[PDB]
């Protein structure tokens, strides 16, 4: 599971760059976001979104 | 000296959030009460499972330092590869050296007197530990050839194996003596 | 083996209650915190006062067996005379040999596998421990000379004290070079 | 301080023997017992009461 913590580190490091991140969702909750070589699985379900709307989901 | 700041040496990162509802698995976790004055307790480490992705963003390598940045005490370990897959929890902060610096030579300057008064003024907290990562990767570390750290670090591994050999024997004597005893009744 | 109950040969009373509110003062306290594996921790004890006459019933004396009465593990240890008068709290049960056994041989019996099988045949509590008196009383011990107990007791208390040495050399010894290596 | 076990382990191991014993009473209150040859300050109130009765008034 993604935590708000984990996901603002990542930007923070320069690992998420530019105004939109790979998000994955499970059950249409985030469940984790996925960088440029990263391995996403077959049967996961990625969508591009914006950080600052991603960063402000993760705060409820 | 000449001395290079730690954030230009290594790759820092804290640990993954894991909650207490976890699946027992595979991957070990090291946790603040895992981190012993002489090592980590990699015998009594908690396990879960988490998935291949997020799990190598948070995978453990021969040679980082893990720092307590929460709770009561500024502990620093480092880690040694182990046969299962481990990473270190939220409330601890991993140190991977990149270049010049051992990761047992950055143990000994944050257990240096200088060390603890420099890793105590990057902390945020009164009464518990709230670290600073910024000011955590500010602070500087003398450079020394790396065979020479390599020999501290050899001999120092010595002391504290030969430390784990002279207690289990004096474990293992009395132990001895006091079942010598018993059955002589 | 002739046993003798142990009832026969010791004075047995629990521990005086004293209260969290006492002046730390004169008199140390022995309480469940202070019964070590290795005998009591004596530096560690809590300080409080006692009048003369209440004192000198609970007064402890050299060689007195304290066994942990309440609590959640059976701990048995040996009293061994200390620089002020010292007590054991009521949650031990103090155990004063009278003649035949020594303290040291009967620590020895209660920690062998028979001893703790007898002993926690007298407890009252299902997960806290409730020990009772009448029942500790009636548990026999072989008796064997007094010679050939101190004999073995002189040999349990060199290991012990050797075990100590053991232990703050191998401290001492990975502090000296935990410093070497500081120098640098 | 006495409390109600220590005056009962001194009746259950024959210290405290008859019907009646020396009680000390500090304030009015009830501080301690005397056995046969323990010593009394000189500025204590030795007052000679029923063992059931000082039972039930430290029983309270």
């Amino acid at each position: 599971m993604l935590y708000i913590d984990e996901f603002k580190e990542a930007i923070d490091k320069g690992y998420i760059l530019g105004d939109t991140v790979a998000i994955v969702r499970k059950n249409g909750k985030i469940f984790d976001y996925v960088l440029p070589h990263e391995k996403v699985r077959d049967d996961e379900v990625v969508t591009v979104e914006r950080v600052e709307e991603v960063m402000v989901e993760l705060d409820k | 000296r000449e001395k290079v700041t730690l954030g230009t040496v290594v790759d820092c990162f804290k640990g993954k959030a894991v909650s207490s509802k976890v699946v027992p698995g595979d991957v070990g976790l090291i946790n603040l009460s895992d981190m012993g004055t002489l090592g980590i307790q990699y015998h009594q480490l908690r396990t879960f499972q988490m998935d291949r992705r997020q799990l190598l963003r948070y995978l453990l390598e021969d040679g980082d330092v893990l720092i307590a940045s929460k709770g009561t005490l500024k502990k620093v370990c480092v880690f040694h590869k182990q046969n299962r897959d481990v990473v270190a929890s939220s409330n601890i902060t991993v140190l991977r050296p990149q270049k010049l610096l051992r990761g047992y030579y950055i143990k000994f300057f944050l257990d240096s007197p200088i060390g603890q008064a420099l890793l105590d003024a990057a902390d945020h907290g009164k009464d518990v530990i709230n670290l600073s990562t910024k000011e955590l990767l500010d602070i500087p570390i003398p450079v020394i050839p790396l065979v020479k750290q390599d020999y501290l670090i050899n001999h120092y591994l010595r002391g504290l194996t030969d430390y784990h050999r002279k207690l289990n024997r004096a474990e293992q004597e009395w132990e001895y003596i006091q079942n010598e005893i018993q059955k002589g009744l």
